[PDB]
């Protein structure tokens, strides 16, 4: 066979280990999700010192914590923004799962309130930038270079999904990458704990899988078509389904066709071929073997996946990082003050944030 | 020819 028995057992042991892990994160997970936290600070205890990207219901900043000096990225959500039925519900979707979830690769929530006129969240900041500007600045990645943060992102899609989590945004914009170079996950605002199906048109255009574009049912695969998606992106330097509007976007990605650069190795074709796969029939991701589809691809071989999860490869780059509360790896962004109403706006709606 | 710069999410359609 393609493996002789030393590899095939410690392979085998390997799989046997990520359920003995998962097993023991879903337990954690529930104790949280169960009983979440809440009101855990005020706007007043922050500085806010800049914009680092914003949003459709509000904005991200850095802020300085007060009292103990901590910088950290604030998100802040306008309420009455946040106006459509599937605003609301996503919202507290966000809240509710990013503060149950732990892994290296996911951003962590320190503290999270509301008050009259917003909703905030706030994480570490994570200084190294997006990966959306440096994948923009440089072309494209080297194979290597982009199979080392892809298996960052298929380890955190086995942890989210073994907890009924499916994320749904998946894109360089919302990866950020940290001061050794690794990723962190942000923007939780279309994850979804999902037993079976859900049904909300929701996403980034270039990164929907046909099921969602086609208004069907759909499942943890779509984030495994998305991963297909910012893999080809960030080894092309764009998208597999590319065009200027959505409507042609869409048309695009329900067709089943996808090229590829003549520079792609044949082991990357192949991996993204059973990625972005149509018939979920015969998705990755989506097959008997699950996960270990793509963790066992060719392209993936030389990927030692607990070294990964270990944070033990040397990364492709670190980024500069000249002090604490540094902006410089960020785009700038207009400020608008964050203005604070005397009554309180939509209050039934955002009871349990 | 397609979309270069931030993409922005969509809740419908
Ligand atoms: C933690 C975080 N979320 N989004 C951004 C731009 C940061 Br830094």
């Amino acid at each position: 066979g393609h493996m002789g028995n030393a590899a095939a057992a410690k392979k085998g042991s390997e799989q046997e280990s990520v359920k003995e892990f998962l097993a023991k994160a879903k337990e954690e997970f529930l104790k949280k999700w169960e009983s979440p936290s809440q009101n855990t600070a005020q706007l007043d205890h922050f500085d806010r010192i800049k914009t680092l990207g914003t949003g459709s219901f509000g904005r991200v900043m850095l802020v300085k914590h007060k009292e103990t000096g901590n910088h950290y990225a604030m998100k802040i959500l306008d309420k009455q923004k946040v106006v459509k039925l599937k605003q609301i519900e996503h919202t507290l979707n966000e809240k509710r799962i990013l503060q149950a979830v732990n892994f290296p690769f996911l951003v962590k929530l320190e503290f999270s309130f509301k008050d009259n006129s917003n909703l905030y969240m706030v994480m570490e900041y994570v200084p190294g930038g997006e990966m959306f500007s440096h994948l923009r600045r440089i072309g494209r990645f080297s194979e290597p270079h982009a199979r080392f943060y892809a298996a960052q992102i298929v380890l955190t899609f086995e942890y989210l999904h073994s907890l009924d989590l499916i994320y749904r945004d998946l894109k360089p914009e919302n990866l950020l990458i940290d001061q050794q170079g690794y990723i962190q996950v942000t923007d939780f605002g279309f994850a979804k704990r999902v037993k079976g199906r859900t049904w909300t048109l929701c996403g980034t255009p270039e990164y929907l899988a046909p099921e969602i574009i086609l208004s069907k049912g759909y499942n943890k695969a779509v984030d495994w078509w998305a991963l297909g998606v910012l893999i080809y992106e960030m080894a092309a330097g764009y998208p597999p389904f590319f065009a200027d509007q959505p409507i042609q976007i869409y048309e695009k990605i329900v067709s089943g066709k996808v090229r590829f650069p003549s520079h792609f190795s044949s082991d990357l074709k192949d991996l993204l071929r059973n990625l972005l796969q149509v018939d979920l029939t015969k998705r990755f991701g989506n097959l008997k073997n699950g996960v270990n589809d793509i963790k066992n691809h060719k392209w993936f071989a030389t990927t030692d996946w607990i070294a990964i999860y270990q944070r033990k490869v040397e990364a492709p780059f670190i980024p500069k990082f000249k002090g604490p509360g540094d902006t410089s790896n960020f785009d700038d962004y207009e400020e608008e003050e964050i203005r604070v109403s005397i009554n309180e706006k939509c209050g039934k709606e955002f009871t349990e944030f | 020819a397609g979309r270069t710069g931030r993409r922005q999410a969509i809740h419908d359609i």
